[PDB]
C-alpha cells in the first residue's frame, strides 16, 4: 500500500528523508497541484530565485515518490523542472529529472507527452558528457520500439545529425544547425559550448596557415567583430590578429584583419 | 540472447591456431592501400567526369 | 577425496562439479575418510553434500511433469550453487592453485544457471557476480611468491567471467573498471601476461579475453587503435580445426562475431582490408549471410572512394550497426572514404599537383556555400591526420605537402 499525505499548507522545503514518512507533512496531489501553479506564476513573472523555484520543485517530487504517483502529473512536474533547470544551468537537477522522465515513460499508462522534446536533451547531453554509447543505444531502442513517427520528425533527425557532426568535427555545420535549436536546447548546448568552439578553432588553426577574422566570425556565429577577437583573447591569441592591405586589381584598395593560424598553432597545442 | 560463451572446444594446441600457422598462410590482410586501383562503374565514371574537368579547365 | 588431500584434479572431479550434465548409474560420487572435526574439513564435507543435492536436483528438475512455476525451485539451485561457489572460495582461498579451475568450471556453470532464467525483475545474478568478484579476487591478490600454489595465473579466466556477467544487462562502466586495474597488475608485474598466463592451458579463454578487451576499447572506450589489435590477436588465436560433420570451423560463431568488429576497425586504424580468397577470411565471411554481401560492399566503397555505396550501405544496415556498437567506428570511417575521394581526384584529375583547386572535388550562394562546407570537411581530416596539407580560403585551394600527403598508420 502506497503512503498517503494531507498536508495541506502549500509550501515545503527540501530535506533527504531520514525517517519513515510522516503523512501530516506530506501533500496530497490536489495540494501539489495548487503549489504547481503558484511556482508557474513566479517562475513566469521571474519573481523567484532560482534556488527558491528548485527548493519547491525537489519537494514537491519527493511527494511523488512516497506517494508512489507516476502519471501525467508527474510527469508534467519533472518535464517543468527539468526545463526550469536547463535555463538556470542546474544540469544536476536537469539530469535528475531526465533520469525519471524516461524511466516514466516506460509506463504504458502515462501518455508520452514532449517525448520527442525529451529524446533530444538525452542526445544533446549525452554530446556532452561525451557518451555516444548512450545516444546509440537510444537510436536503437525508437528504431525496435516502432517509433518510426519520431525517427522521421526533421528536428529529431537533426539532432542526431548534431552529434555525429561533433563526432567528425564539422564545425561548419553544427554552428549552422545551432540557429535550428529550441529555447532550452540552446541552454542545454551552451555548457559546453566553449569548449567546443576552442575545438573547433583549433581544427582551422591546424588546417590554414591564415584566415580572414570575418571568416572566422562568420563560421562561429559571432553577433559582431568584437565578440569575435574577445573570443581570441580569451584563448591568448589577440597578437595574432594581424592588419594586411589588399589591392587585388591594381584599380583600389582597402585594408583587412588576419588571423595568423600558423602562428596559433604552437599556442593551442599547449593546452591539450 | 543467444550464448557465444559456450565454446564447443575448451583448448587446443598452439601449432593449430592461425598465428602459429601464419608461416604456412599466408597474410589475411590486404596492404595495398596505396596503389590498389579497382574497376567498377564508379571508378570508371569518376575518371570520366574528371578527364572532362581537365579538358574544360586545360 | 585424494583431489584435495594431494592437490590434484581429474576429469571425474571435473564431472562431479558438473552439476548440470547427469552422471551414469555407478556412480562414485564419495568423499573419504570422514571422522573429522577440523571446521574446515566440514567446509569440505558441507561442500560435498551440497554438491550430491545439486546433482540430484537435475534429475527433479526436468520431471516438472507440469507442475507449474519453478522459479522457486530454480531460486533453490541457484542459492545451492551459491553458498556452495562462497564455502569453494572458503576453501581455495588458501590452498594451493591446483584448485582454480575447477573453482572455474563451477563458476562458469553458475553463470549458466542464471542465463536460463529470462527474467531481471528477479534476477539472482548479483549472488553470481559477488560471489565471482570475490572468486577473482581470491585469484587476484595473491600473498604467496613462490608460484607453486600462486593464483594469479588465472586472474584472466576470471576477468571473461565477470565480463560475461558485466555485458548481461547493458553496464559500460563496469566493464570499464576491470580493462583498466587488470591493465595495471601486469604493468607493475602483479600477475604474469596473458601469453604465460592459465589461459593458456584453456584457450577458448585465451580468444574471449582479446574480445572482450577489443569490443571495449573499440565499442565502447572508442579507441580503435587498441580494439583493432586486442580483436585481431582474438582471431589470429582460433584455431584451424574444422567440425568434421560440416567442414565448418568448429568456431565458426566466434570467429564472425569478432569480424563484424575487426573488419571496419581494421580499416579505419590501419587501412587493412582482408584478403577474401584467404582459407580464414574466405571461411567466414562467405558462409554469413550477414558479412557474405555488406562486408565486401563496405571494403570496397572505402578503397574505391564511392560515398554514396557507403552511406547507402550504411543506410541499410543501421540497425546491424547500431546493434554491434560501430556507430562511431562506421561514422569516422565515413571520412576514410571522402579522403580516398579526395586522394582520387589528386591522382586523376590533378596531376599529382600539390596545389587543387576545390572545384575539382565539386564535379563527382550554392556554389559558395558547397565550398565553404568542403573547405571544413577538407579542415576536419586535415586536422586528424587523413591529410598533410593545408587549405587557402583566398584562392579555394588546398595545397599538399610535397612529402606524405595521405599518410596512414601502419
Amino acid at each position: 500500500i502506497h503512503v498517503v499525505g494531507r498536508c495541506q499548507t502549500l509550501e515545503k522545503s527540501y530535506l533527504r528523508l531520514t525517517s519513515e514518512p510522516n503523512p501530516d507533512l506530506i501533500r496530497p496531489p490536489n495540494i501539489l497541484q495548487k503549489m504547481y501553479c503558484l511556482l508557474m506564476d513566479k517562475y513566469q513573472s521571474k519573481t523567484a530565485t532560482y534556488t527558491y523555484l528548485c527548493d519547491q520543485f525537489k519537494s514537491m517530487r519527493q511527494d511523488l515518490r512516497v506517494q508512489m504517483i507516476e502519471n501525467s502529473f508527474t510527469i508534467k512536474v519533472y518535464q517543468t523542472h527539468a526545463r526550469i533547470a536547463l535555463e538556470n544551468g542546474d544540469l544536476g537537477e536537469f539530469n535528475q529529472c531526465q533520469n525519471r522522465i524516461m524511466a516514466l515513460f516506460e509506463n504504458p499508462t502515462i501518455p508520452k507527452k514532449s517525448y520527442s522534446e525529451f529524446i533530444c536533451y538525452s542526445v544533446l547531453y549525452s554530446m556532452l558528457t561525451e557518451d555516444y554509447p548512450s545516444i546509440s543505444h537510444l537510436k536503437l531502442k525508437l528504431i525496435d520500439d516502432g517509433s518510426s513517427e519520431i525517427l522521421e520528425d526533421e528536428h529529431v533527425k537533426m539532432i542526431f545529425e548534431l552529434s555525429d557532426m561533433k563526432l567528425v568535427g564539422n564545425y561548419h555545420y553544427f554552428m549552422k544547425n545551432y540557429l535550428k535549436l529550441h529555447k532550452f536546447e540552446k541552454c542545454l548546448i551552451n555548457s559546453f559550448l566553449n569548449l567546443e568552439k576552442l575545438i573547433f578553432l583549433t581544427i582551422i588553426c591546424k588546417s590554414y596557415n591564415q584566415v580572414n577574422l570575418d571568416f572566422v566570425k562568420s563560421e562561429f556565429n559571432f553577433n559582431s567583430i568584437e565578440e569575435t577577437t574577445n573570443f581570441l583573447n580569451e584563448q591568448n591569441l589577440t597578437e595574432f590578429i594581424l592588419n594586411k592591405q589588399i589591392t587585388d586589381s591594381n584599380g583600389k584598395s582597402s585594408n583587412i584583419k588576419i588571423l595568423n593560424t600558423k602562428g596559433c598553432r604552437v599556442q593551442l597545442i599547449q593546452n591539450y | 540472447d543467444d550464448e557465444f560463451e559456450d565454446f564447443p572446444i575448451d583448448t587446443w594446441a598452439n601449432g593449430e591456431t592461425i598465428k602459429s600457422n601464419a608461416v604456412t598462410q599466408t597474410n589475411i590482410w590486404e596492404e595495398n592501400w596505396d596503389d590498389v586501383e579497382v574497376d567498377d562503374d564508379f571508378t570508371n565514371e569518376l575518371k570520366a567526369e574528371l578527364d572532362r574537368y581537365k579538358r574544360e579547365n586545360q | 577425496g585424494c583431489y584435495f588431500e594431494e592437490k590434484r584434479y581429474d576429469d571425474k572431479l571435473l564431472d562431479f562439479i558438473r552439476y548440470d550434465v547427469k552422471t551414469p548409474k555407478k556412480t562414485k560420487y564419495i568423499l573419504q575418510r570422514p571422522t573429522a572435526t577440523d571446521e574446515e574439513s566440514v567446509r569440505l564435507q558441507r561442500f560435498y553434500q551440497l554438491g550430491v543435492d545439486l546433482k540430484l536436483k537435475y534429475s527433479k528438475r526436468r520431471s516438472l511433469k507440469k507442475q507449474g512455476r519453478i522459479k522457486n525451485a530454480t531460486e533453490e539451485l541457484l542459492r545451492l550453487a551459491n553458498e556452495q561457489l562462497k564455502l569453494f572460495n572458503r576453501i581455495v582461498e588458501r590452498e594451493t592453485n591446483w584448485i582454480i579451475y575447477p573453482l572455474w568450471v563451477m563458476a562458469k556453470q553458475l553463470i549458466r544457471l542464471a542465463n536460463e532464467s529470462s527474467e531481471l525483475n528477479k534476477d539472482s545474478i548479483e549472488e553470481c557476480g559477488r560471489t565471482i568478484h570475490r572468486s577473482f579476487t581470491i585469484c587476484l591478490n595473491d600473498r604467496n611468491p613462490r608460484l607453486n600454489e600462486n593464483k594469479k595465473i588465472g586472474c584472466y579466466m576470471f576477468a571473461n567471467l565477470e565480463f560475461s556477467i558485466y555485458h548481461r544487462l547493458s553496464n559500460k562502466d563496469m566493464i570499464k573498471n576491470l580493462v583498466k586495474v587488470l591493465e595495471s597488475r601486469v604493468n607493475a608485474r602483479d600477475i604474469p601476461p596473458l601469453n604465460k598466463s592459465l589461459a593458456m592451458e584453456h584457450k577458448s579463454q585465451v580468444v574471449l579475453y582479446n574480445y572482450y578487451l577489443g569490443q571495449y576499447y573499440g565499442c565502447l572506450e572508442n579507441d580503435h587503435e587498441r580494439g583493432f589489435f586486442h580483436l585481431n590477436e582474438a582471431l589470429l588465436q582460433c584455431p584451424m580445426l574444422y567440425v568434421e560433420s560440416t567442414g565448418k570451423f568448429v568456431l565458426q560463431g566466434q570467429m564472425e562475431k569478432i569480424m563484424i568488429l575487426l573488419v571496419p576497425l581494421a580499416l579505419l586504424t590501419k587501412r587493412l582490408y582482408p584478403h577474401w580468397d584467404h582459407p580464414v577470411i574466405a571461411g567466414v565471411i562467405t558462409r554469413s549471410k550477414r558479412l557474405s554481401q555488406v562486408y565486401p560492399t563496405l571494403v570496397r566503397s572505402v578503397i574505391s572512394g564511392n560515398l554514396s555505396l557507403y552511406e547507402a550501405t550504411a543506410a541499410s544496415h543501421e540497425r546491424f550497426f547500431l546493434s554491434q556498437g560501430l556507430h562511431v567506428v562506421i561514422t569516422l570511417l565515413r571520412e576514410v572514404v571522402f579522403t580516398r575521394l579526395v586522394q582520387r581526384c589528386w591522382q586523376w584529375g590533378n596531376d599529382r599537383k600539390s596545389i587543387m583547386p576545390l572545384k575539382i572535388l565539386l564535379a563527382t550562394e550554392d556554389e559558395e556555400e558547397q565550398l565553404d562546407a568542403l573547405e571544413c570537411r577538407l579542415a576536419s581530416a586535415i586536422a586528424s591526420g587523413l591529410l598533410r596539407a593545408y587549405l587557402s580560403h583566398s584562392n579555394r585551394c588546398i595545397v599538399f605537402s610535397k612529402k606524405e600527403p595521405f599518410p596512414h598508420s601502419k
